[PDB]
């Protein structure tokens, strides 16, 4: 009935969004606008690493969805989206997003791309190669 | 100080390691290889290598041996089928010479699991009792909540 | 020579903070612990200086958060087990420097274990002065 | 709180060349804390830590000291090469202290076998004759462990036993007398010089009157050599000093087999004894009793009635009451039986569970143990089997019919009947299984067997496997010892349930068949009355006794 | 300093032991058992195992060669029939590991007696001049008057 289990403190900020990795449901990350999106695990309060994914703060993580995935996506308003190999911790690449402060990014699991929002109203799909 | 962690896979090494290193709980996957890394405990610099258990790197322990000040024997205590195999590999561990004067510190771990056997137990099955040549001892530990680890690291400082 | 069966000095439960076990009948811990248990469940949540359990009478007392246990033969009577039984908690509460509770048996596991054997030697009442004990005991 | 392992290993440095007197206590502790929490020790770190901690008896410390005794003592049994340990003990067994010299003896003395047993004797006579309860009694109980090693050496000891005998001190006399019964024998007539040396004598010493009363309570007049009377006059046949038990003890043996007999200051052959102890407090327990007394348990059960029959009634906490069954029971006899049927009857009003099964068997137990008839006891294990309906068993199956057969066998089956009438599954197998067994063995004309029937046949089809198995099987009997009964048995066979389940086909499929098929000269041999699978004895009563005052 | 005597039954061990902590000459039983005593030479406090030399306890003496860093082997030097015996013992004495690099100290006993062999005699009986690989003395000694038992005390202080 919806008792606090565990409390989890890493974030110096405001906590935009959370995801569950599905690789390891244990396993979340948060995104927080203080330019990183920290990967947690249930077990402990604390971020068991951090990843700096954005410059500008990160409204949004989401994983690229499967078992054999490790992928995190940052968005931030620096009108970019950054996609992030979790398994290697390096940054794939950087998209361009938007023409203004990328809202939310998120990756589509079927169909190679990436799928972004910005608040000038548009969304813009991205191939993923 | 200079440290060997080993044990059979799936044991908890990394977890373990990575707890000490990070305070945080990994996702760890199979360590085919190793991984080393120095660890801050109480004025002494602790490195660890964390060598992967399952069979083929199983086979390469050897060469991690030499200069070893002491050696963290990591044991799945909620697995007892594969307890026996765990004495044996550490038994001949127990007879190389360039482990000869190392301190032994066995993990009991997964403490936290219900049937998890206890130190006493895992004592008894590893045959702890009968090394009179060097230092030993036995910690219940649990890596995920870091339960055992720093009286881990205390006792392997007294050597 | 034969008097006192056993003493336990048992948790709120029943369950063994201590036993010493003045009889041979029990040795394991299961059943050291079973026996802790039955004991227990006669003699609480009624305290007088009379239980009759299993046939032995059952000299019990009682403190914030144990009951204290002499068992012996039911040829007697309360009274002389009493002896057994205040010896046991007295010398206990001037051994430890403190009344017997979970806390004080705990603090001093030693003090306990030493003062209990002077009290009791394989069934045979060994002692039974409260003060001759602690003294008798090295802490 | 601690792992035996880890204790029992760390103590191996002590075999080395550290002694450190405080490190050593505290592993020590811990070793006696890894017995006292409940734990086992590993044998092969056992074996190292006894080595081990010889050693650290050269240090004289009077902690350290007291955890070696108690520890060697525990770990003796799992160790080897403990021999080493006998020297160390005798070097602290000297050194005067009550520390050092009370819990030394009863450590070596435990350690101590045969060959050993010639060393500690100098020891032992010194600390034997002490007045100081703590030595004299540690090396008198040491002394009794000792018999079995050696009898020879501590026979040589009587006399410094005999000197603690002459103590008044209770603990120094309880151990010295009780000790010595058990050395000086090798015949009955050197005990009983023992004995008459302290008889005479009016002890403040209540444990030296028990242990002794023990040895006393049978007719001795051999007693230093002889003497004209079985006199005891140490509290046995005498009431020189009160105190509830030691006063029962004594009053129970002495009213109806003499110590000695019945005199102004101390009554021995009249029931008084335990009587002007007897109101009381939670003391009154010894008191109230009786057992024996003169000439019957009757007229000394009236004094005492109040305070058994108040407690017994008033009281629903489980401590009080049990003392007062008991001794409401100690009070009863052949007469008292009409007076302990109404208690009882009243008793599971205070504590009802088990101890209700307990007074309805009670009842009927007491009935058939100091006859109010046998028909009564028939009519008390009806109101068992009514009140309980479950906690009657197999066992009562077995003896209630058998008791029954003596006599009401044809009322029996017939009160079963009716019984059975309760309650259809959940009355149980046994019950289906008297009722069922009783109406075969009869074979009822005394009422018609078709109420029985209709009733066991409903009782069947929800009930185990045992019971499906004996209607069965008891119809067959039935079938061959009358006629008449064939045709209920062909309805009740033919279904799935008294045939055609598991167990209950198989013996059915034999039955039926030596029934329907065979001659049926088996079936009528097989039928001297249908009786019971075994005829044991009158089992329920003296379960009964100890069961209820628990 | 821990030192460890022994050497076969009667060949003066308690006695050596009683002269030098008490000066004086006592009158002794076989020693079944040990005794163990601190003794005080020039700033040196030697705690001396004496461990009895008849059979059950020369089985025994393994457990105290642990932590031993000099040992005095006591022989009788009048009992020329038991000096092989001696020999015997010593040799593999020698090949323990715990006993390892302890100093080697024989006291050739019972000079004072007639007959007594000489110290050399007794150095080529027992091979003393076969040990390299650790300290050896020999000393001739009479515990009764006390002769060459400082001497003893001395050379091993000087491990």
């Amino acid at each position: 009935k919806w008792s606090c289990s565990q409390v989890f403190e890493g974030h110096t900020h405001y906590v935009m969004q959370i995801v569950i990795n599905p690789k390891d449901n244990n396993q979340f990350a948060s995104a927080s606008l203080d330019r990183t999106i920290k990967v947690w695990q249930l077990g402990s309060s604390s971020p068991n690493f951090t990843l700096e994914g954005h410059e500008k703060g990160v409204n949004c993580i989401d994983y690229y969805s499967g078992g054999d995935k490790p992928y995190l996506i940052s968005g931030a308003d620096d009108r970019l989206v950054k996609i992030w190999d979790y398994q290697n911790k390096t940054c794939v690449q950087t998209l361009e997003g938007h023409a203004q402060n990328v809202s939310c990014a998120s990756f589509h699991p079927e169909l190679p791309i990436i799928i972004t929002g910005s608040e000038d109203g548009t969304v813009r799909i991205w191939h993923s190669s | 100080m200079r440290i060997l962690m080993v044990g059979l896979d799936g044991a908890g090494k990394t977890t373990v390691l990575y707890k000490l290193k990070l305070g945080e709980v990994i996702t760890t996957i199979p360590t085919i290889g190793f991984n080393v890394e120095t660890v801050q405990y109480k004025n002494i610099s602790f490195t660890v290598w964390d060598v992967g258990g399952q069979d083929r790197i199983r086979s390469l322990w050897r060469h991690y041996y030499r200069n070893t000040e002491g050696v963290i024997f990591v044991v799945d205590s909620n697995d007892r089928s594969r307890i026996g195999e765990a004495r044996e590999v550490m038994q001949r561990m127990l007879n190389e010479d360039e482990l000869r004067n190392a301190a032994w510190l066995v993990f009991a771990n997964k403490q936290d699991l219900p049937e998890a056997m206890s130190a006493a137990e895992i004592t008894e099955k590893l045959g702890l009792h009968s090394i009179r040549n060097r230092p030993w001892f036995i910690q219940a530990t649990c890596a995920t909540s870091g339960e055992g680890l720093y009286e881990g690291l205390e006792w392997l400082s007294n050597s | 020579l034969y008097t006192v069966k056993a003493i336990l000095i048992l948790d709120n439960d029943g369950d063994r903070l201590f036993a010493k076990y003045y009889d041979d009948t029990y040795p394991s811990v299961k059943e050291q612990k079973a026996f802790e248990k039955n004991i227990f469940n006669k003699t609480h949540r009624t305290d007088s200086e009379i239980a009759l359990l299993e046939g032995l009478t059952v000299v019990y007392k009682s403190s914030i958060d144990l009951y204290f246990y002499v068992i012996g033969s039911s040829y007697e009577n309360e009274l002389m087990l009493m002896a057994v039984l205040n010896c046991l908690f007295d010398s206990l509460s001037q051994m430890l420097r403190k009344n017997v509770e979970k806390r004080a048996l705990l603090e001093n596991m030693e003090g306990l274990f030493l003062a209990v054997d002077e009290i009791v030697d394989g069934g045979v009442i060994l002692e039974s002065d409260p003060q001759q004990v602690v003294h008798r005991v090295a802490l | 709180h601690l792992e035996k392992s880890a204790v029992l290993q760390e103590a191996r440095v002590f075999n080395e060349t550290p002694i450190n007197p405080r490190k050593c206590a505290h592993i020590l502790t811990k070793i006696l804390y890894l017995i006292n929490q409940g734990e086992h020790l590993g044998t092969t770190e056992a074996t190292e830590a006894f080595f081990a901690m010889t050693k650290l008896f050269q240090s004289n410390d009077p902690t350290l000291r007291r955890m070696c005794y108690l520890t060697i003592k525990e770990m003796s049994c799992i160790a080897e090469d403990v021999i080493i340990v006998t020297s160390s003990l005798t070097k602290d067994m000297t050194g005067k202290e009550d520390n050092y010299r009370g819990p030394a003896v009863r450590a070596l003395c435990q350690i101590t076998d045969s060959t050993m047993l010639q060393a500690v004797e100098r020891y032992m006579k010194q600390a034997i004759v002490d007045k100081v309860p703590s030595v004299s009694s540690s090396a008198l109980v040491s002394s009794l462990h000792l018999l079995k090693c050696s009898f020879d050496v501590v026979k040589r000891w009587v006399n410094e036993a005999q000197e603690a005998a002459s103590s008044d001190n209770i603990m120094v006399q309880y151990h010295a007398l009780g000790l010595l019964y058990h050395v000086r024998k090798n015949d009955r007539l050197a005990v009983s010089k023992m004995i008459s040396k302290f008889t005479r004598h009016g002890l403040k010493s209540p444990f030296a009157y028990c242990m002794m009363i023990r040895v006393a309570s049978k007719q001795l007049e051999e007693e230093d050599g002889s003497r004209d009377s079985p006199l005891f006059d140490f509290i046995e046949s005498c009431l020189r000093n009160k105190h509830e038990m030691v006063v029962y003890e004594a009053a129970s043996a002495i009213v109806n087999l003499p110590g000695c007999s019945a005199k102004e200051l101390a009554p021995a052959v009249s029931v008084l004894q335990l009587f002007c102890s007897s109101p009381k407090a939670a003391l009154r327990y010894a008191a109230v009793r009786t057992l024996n007394k003169v000439a019957m348990k009757h007229p000394s059960a009236v004094t005492a009635c109040n305070l058994d029959l108040e407690n017994l009634v008033t009281d629903s906490n489980r401590s009080i009451a049990t003392l007062a069954i008991t001794t409401l029971l100690k009070t009863g006899s052949e007469s008292s039986i009409d007076r302990l049927m109404k208690q009882i009857s009243s008793f599971m009003s205070e504590i009802s569970d088990e101890f209700k099964v307990v007074v309805v068997q009670a009842i009927s137990a007491l009935c058939q143990k100091y006859p109010r008839k046998h028909a009564v006891l028939m009519n008390f294990l009806f109101t068992m089997l009514r009140e309980e309906g479950g906690f009657e068993y197999k066992r009562a199956i077995v003896d209630c019919i058998i008791s029954i057969i003596e006599e009401n066998s044809e009322s029996k089956e017939t009160g079963l009947s009716h019984l059975c009438e309760f309650i259809e599954d959940c009355e149980f197998t046994v019950l289906a299984t008297r009722i069922l067994h009783l109406l075969g063995q009869e074979g009822p004309k005394t009422n018609n067997p078709s109420k029985y029937i209709r009733f066991i046949y409903n009782r069947v089809v929800l009930e185990h496997e045992e019971v499906r198995a004996g209607a069965v099987s008891a119809l067959a009997k039935f079938g061959a010892q009358n006629e008449e009964m064939l045709p209920s048995i062909l309805v009740l066979l033919k279904r799935c349930v008294m045939d055609d389940d598991n167990e209950v086909r198989d013996r059915a499929t034999f039955y039926l068949n030596v029934l329907e098929q065979k001659q049926k000269a088996l079936n009528a041999g097989y039928i001297l009355n249908g009786l019971t699978v075994s005829i044991p004895g009158l089992e329920k009563a003296l379960q009964q006794y100890t069961l209820e005052p628990s």
